[PDB]
RNA sequence: AUGCGAAAGCAGUUGAAGACAAGUGCUUGUCGUUCGUUAAAAUGGCCU
């Protein structure tokens, strides 16, 4: 998806389709980052509570 | 210069016409400080470049790319930084946690 | 040299000193002298590679007929070229993408 | 497993062991140490007859190797060094830095 | 003077004076040693970071230690070690670096969970949060920094 | 897990071979962790492409 | 792309001459040429 946005940056502004789809794709990116954040934390855990 | 917006507003202006120096003072001064605690400056910076990379790439060769390389050094060692240290975060929350289960 | 042996095919940069013509392209017999030929790669190529970079007009690969009438040249993108002498009038064969 | 995460990167390391499968001799950079593989830790010296479990070179260490169970064969790109084991104390010392 | 400037310059240095030099140097020379000593420590190693001395003996002092030892035996280290200039030398980290980040998860491991603060815990909470905030706002800025028709035109020329 | 873990500290701190004890989990959490860098790559170029389209 | 370095990076680098082509003696280019330094195209794809 990266190269995918490096190339269609334009069609992106013109159709409205690929704008939701994007949106969409950036909910689900900053839920896991999330997800993968407290992972971290709980990892941490584990190196504390060794 | 203070709301983002008007920053996009007069950011527009200064890409109408200032570009270069504004960039090159913004540089210099976050590379001296990695850890201000203002982002009004850091969403200056993140706004041009999200609105004009590549004409600022083009303009110049020496002076901007060796500025850009040295806070990019800096920048670089805050990313090294960060991973553990929100761990360190996490760990203080679940001390915070057990003290709770302490006092009740 | 032909698979013979009999023949010797090469190109020498003399045209280039006397003309804007850059190579020339000369076969000969070597047990005899029953074939000799001469002639400028400028001739021989076609009238496009002229606006495109030196990697058309870069000659590649150099292979001989045993009976002195058919020669191979190959060049750098790959597209063959067959010449026979009589007429000095050739073919385009391609399909290696690189030289 | 043993894994210390230190902040520093050697590029240069090196590794041998014994043939009792016992003692074990990592030469990180500038530093020997021998660990037990029983508990791959630094092999304390209850006796404490000056057979310290780290060894500090002059140079930062590329090859170890053993011959037997008596001596240690440790090149820096300055010298060679020859070490009895029974003894802790270096038998050899060899020029290479020049060349 | 020179001829002890230059062993400690030199790499080896064989056992006694690494023993006990530190309490001797406890300037120029100090600084000497800190950035150069094959053998150095911990206990010793400890007392001087924290030490509030702060020449920027905190910097040095953690790097030298950690590109030397080992995160275990620093935790056991500073196990024996007191708690009450650990809660002074914290006090003055979160009044205000990877290598000292690294020092606090090491304090951490050491601590444990028996012995916290809650006021001064708190504290550290808000300003690990927003030293956070601003780490991961640094990181978009670093990867920001890595990154027809012409149905009918009214238009006229200069002829 | 994070009650869990909170609750019996003690009695694993006193056991101990955690590593293997705690396999799974310790895999897991180090996969996820290894996840996490080119996640915030790929977060900050849709950023960036977000605003591109959304400033106009 | 050089050196150094860790899988990071740090420094350094982009010179001339000759030649020839195109363009109006001049502008651009090119090199199966030199020394000097640490220096994207020819419709054209993989056997039984």
């Amino acid at each position: 998806v990266a190269v995918v946005l490096e190339l269609y940056g334009n069609t992106l502004e013109s159709s409205p389709v690929l704008q939701e789809l994007m949106i969409d794709l950036k909910t689900k990116v900053r839920h896991e980052i999330h997800k993968s954040k407290e992972a971290q934390r709980i990892e941490g855990m584990l190196q504390l509570l060794t | 210069w203070t709301e983002p917006e008007i920053k996009k507003f007069i950011l527009t202006k200064i890409n109408t016409v200032h570009l270069s120096k504004i960039f090159l003072t913004i540089s210099k001064s976050i590379t001296q400080n990695p850890w201000n605690e203002e982002n009004l400056l850091p969403l200056w910076l993140k706004w041009l470049l999200t609105l004009k990379s590549g004409e600022l790439n083009s303009i110049k060769d020496k002076h901007t790319k060796k500025n850009c390389k040295h806070l990019k050094s800096a920048l670089r060692s805050s990313e090294e930084i960060l991973p553990v240290l929100l761990g360190i975060q996490g760990r203080l929350e679940m001390l915070r946690r057990q003290a709770k289960l302490r006092e009740d | 040299i032909s698979s013979n042996g009999k023949l010797l095919a090469h190109m020498c940069k003399d045209v280039s000193t006397k003309d804007h013509e850059h190579k020339s392209i000369s076969v000969v017999s070597l047990f005899d002298d029953s074939v000799n030929l001469s002639f400028p790669l400028g001739s021989i190529l076609s009238s496009q590679t002229q606006s495109l970079s030196y990697n058309t007009r870069y000659v590649s690969s150099m292979a001989i007929d045993n009976m002195g009438q058919q020669l191979a040249v190959g060049f750098a993108s790959g597209v063959i070229s067959i010449v026979s002498l009589a007429d000095l009038q050739i073919r385009l064969l391609k399909w290696h993408i690189d030289s | 497993i043993s894994l210390p995460n230190f902040n520093h990167f050697s590029n240069s390391v090196s590794l041998a062991w014994s043939q009792d499968g016992s003692l074990i001799f990592h030469g990180f950079d500038d530093k020997l140490q021998i660990l037990d593989f029983d508990t791959f830790k630094k092999f304390e010296s209850l006796e404490n007859t000056k057979t310290v479990s780290e060894f500090t070179l002059d140079s930062e260490i590329q090859t170890v190797k053993l011959i037997n169970d008596t001596n240690l064969i440790v090149a820096t790109r300055t010298t060679l060094n020859a070490i009895n084991l029974l003894r802790g104390q270096v038998i050899n010392s060899f020029d290479l830095y020049p060349f | 003077p020179k001829t002890l400037t230059f062993l400690l310059t030199h790499p080896l240095f064989p056992l006694s004076r690494t023993r006990n030099l530190l309490s001797l140097l406890r300037p120029r020379l100090f600084k000497q040693a800190i950035v150069t000593c094959p053998n150095l420590p911990l206990n010793e190693l400890l007392e001087e970071l924290f030490s509030i001395r702060n020449r920027e003996l905190l910097l040095d002092i953690s790097f030298r230690i950690l590109q030397d030892f080992t995160r275990d035996s620093i935790k056991q280290e500073m196990k024996k070690l007191s708690k009450l200039d650990v809660q002074n030398f914290i006090e003055f980290i979160t009044s205000g670096s990877t290598q000292l980040f690294q020092l606090l998860s090491l304090v951490l491991d050491s601590i444990g969970l028996f012995s916290l603060e809650g006021a001064l815990l708190e504290n550290l909470t808000l300003y690990i949060d927003k030293q956070v905030e601003i780490a991961e706002r640094n990181t978009e800025l670093w990867n920001l920094i890595d990154t027809a028709l012409p149905t009918y035109t009214m238009e006229y020329l200069d002829i | 897990v994070k009650w869990c873990l909170i609750i019996h500290g003690g009695y694993l701190v006193s056991i101990p071979n955690l590593m293997s004890t705690l396999s799974s989990l310790h895999s897991t959490l180090k996969r996820r962790s290894d996840l996490l860098p080119r996640l915030l790559a790929l977060d900050a170029r849709l950023d960036c492409t977000i605003n591109k389209f959304k400033t106009l």
